[PDB]
């Protein structure tokens, strides 16, 4: 990320509703690539796509998700380190495989498009893309 | 393949976008050479610039291309037939790139009609933009 | 599928013949070796090197494909009800059918490997990705 | 490891990097066809007798594998020995990493084709772990 570039995602990322952003996110996922439910099984009730998106514990783990990704956003030139113990976790523990982090980080684009509309221009949607990037990268780091 | 929901979600979606499929094939290509820069080598001959004619003619062909794709859910090998020629002997487009333009299709949707643009509908549309993508990555 | 396509599939499966549950139990093998996260998904199966476990499920895996290959032409109804199983009951992420499908071939270049000519590496490839795409499908 | 690496360097000196290369990129080109488009300077690719016999293809395969054989000695430093080849696949090819990973497997099925029992499940989960370092030291400057 340029100083530009990195002026103009944080400036963005003020304005982001992160738990009503998160929660759609991690239920998009969940609705999208269905295989992910595996990993969030014990959240109750993903029989249908309504079920996904008002589970109180689906838009709860993506408050989660999205503020570690606001704590990555304020460690923009260290995400290894940032992620390293979450990197772990998903590896050894979890067991994601890292194409999901990808998945999660491309729907959460899609997410917030449709949150801002206009505003989310082509050049700003490629800076996001450069640091949803940088996060699965940096969580995907403990598998290599 | 897509379901009779997949199919009802995908020509309802196209729907709402009616008159507005070139501008929003342009736009997805714009997004796309802009979040992924190695699928500009695929277009060495055209101007890439911001508004350029080339990519604005390109996108209304992509676009016409999904429109008939949408009126032929039940044959897209045939429908596409031709197109599938083209990316996978002609150009040997590299399917990963199939994925970033599809993603870049899905968020000019989801911006333009994000009331429409339902979890239901995404996952629809991204089943749908996946089939078109092996239709023409068939023949490989 | 192309005809050419098909016809190189069924007669590399035609080498394979008896050894097919044999093959299978290896791929497993090779599978679980190089990709440990493939593991999960057994976790009630004990995978050191000549487990039971590992062996029976190879020779059901074997079986499958047998199925699939002597039903080319509609491989979603042959496979129907195992694609019931691997998505909805298991939900098997799709990275991991690349990583078995790689196994097989590997151990088929290992046991026919005068038989395994490019052109069927390419029509075995083509024929396990088409059985994937059947069992992650719905 | 040290073990993972002594069983790997000792395999590898059985192998004729030779014929194995020439197979291995044919195969790449063969299975995956997208890749010749890089290729299409080597001239006759339309078919799979082509690929195999095409005196380039024979010739770049051997150089993949000595580059392959170069990384085999800098095992803990494989980011550095391809530093200069991953700037030239990504900065100057285009070549998406995703076919770095291609090739490092249709390399593992060349070895299990040329040494059949010996490449046992053991080894080749080992030199997996080899095809996607370099893989991952090839895709370096992308990221
Ligand atoms: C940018 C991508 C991601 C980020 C930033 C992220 C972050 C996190 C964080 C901070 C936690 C801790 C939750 C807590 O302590 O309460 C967590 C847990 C978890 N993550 Fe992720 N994650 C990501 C991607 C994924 C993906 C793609 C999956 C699965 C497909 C996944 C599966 C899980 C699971 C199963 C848990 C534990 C759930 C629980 O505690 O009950 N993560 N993640
Ligand atoms: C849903 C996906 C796609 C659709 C519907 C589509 C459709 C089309 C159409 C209609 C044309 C023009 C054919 C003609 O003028 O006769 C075309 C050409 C072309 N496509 Fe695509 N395409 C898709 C994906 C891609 C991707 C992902 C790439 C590269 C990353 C690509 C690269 C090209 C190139 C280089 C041309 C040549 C254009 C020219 O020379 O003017 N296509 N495609
Ligand atoms: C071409 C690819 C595959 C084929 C043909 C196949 C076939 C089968 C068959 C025949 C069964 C037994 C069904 C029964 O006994 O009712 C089965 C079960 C199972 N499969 Fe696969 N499968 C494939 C890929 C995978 C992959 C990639 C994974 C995970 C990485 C996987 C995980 C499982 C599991 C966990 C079971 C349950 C077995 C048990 O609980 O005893 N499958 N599959
Ligand atoms: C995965 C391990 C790989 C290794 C170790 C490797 C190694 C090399 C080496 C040593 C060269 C010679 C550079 C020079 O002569 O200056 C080269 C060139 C090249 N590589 Fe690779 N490569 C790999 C993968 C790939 C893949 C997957 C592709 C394409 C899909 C590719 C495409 C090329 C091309 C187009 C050239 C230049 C050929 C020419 O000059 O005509 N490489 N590579």
């Amino acid at each position: 990320l340029t100083a530009e570039e990195k002026a103009a995602v944080t400036a963005f990322w003020g304005k982001v509703k992160v738990d009503e952003v998160g929660g759609e996110a991690l239920g998009r996922l969940l609705v999208v690539y269905p295989w992910t439910q595996r990993f969030f099984e014990s959240f109750g009730d993903l029989s249908t796509a309504d079920a996904v998106m008002n589970n109180p514990k689906v838009k709860a783990h993506g408050k989660k998700v999205l503020d570690s990704f606001s704590n990555g956003m304020k460690h923009l030139d260290d995400l290894k380190g940032t992620f390293a113990a979450l990197s772990e976790l998903h590896c050894d523990k979890l067991h994601v495989d890292p194409e999901n982090f990808k998945l999660l980080g491309n729907v959460l684009v899609v997410v917030l498009a449709r949150n801002f509309g206009k505003e989310f221009t082509p050049v700003l949607q490629a800076d996001f893309q450069k640091v949803v990037a940088g996060v699965a990268n940096a969580l995907a780091h403990r598998y290599h | 393949v897509l379901s009779a929901a997949d199919k009802g979600n995908v020509k309802a979606a196209w729907g709402k976008v009616g008159g507005h499929a070139a501008e929003y094939g342009a736009e997805a290509l714009e997004r796309m050479f802009l979040s992924f820069p190695t699928t500009k080598t695929y277009f060495p001959h055209f101007d890439l610039s911001h508004g350029s004619a080339q990519v604005k003619g390109h996108g209304a062909k992509v676009a016409a291309a999904l429109t008939k794709a949408v009126e032929h859910l039940d044959d897209l090998p045939g429908a596409l037939s031709e197109l599938s020629d083209l990316h996978a002997h002609k150009l040997r487009v590299d399917p990963v790139n199939f994925k970033l333009l599809s993603h870049s299709l899905l968020v000019t949707l989801a911006s333009h009609l994000p009331s429409d643009f339902t979890p239901a509908v995404h996952a629809s549309l991204d089943k749908f933009l996946a089939n078109v993508s092996t239709v023409l990555t068939s023949k490989y």
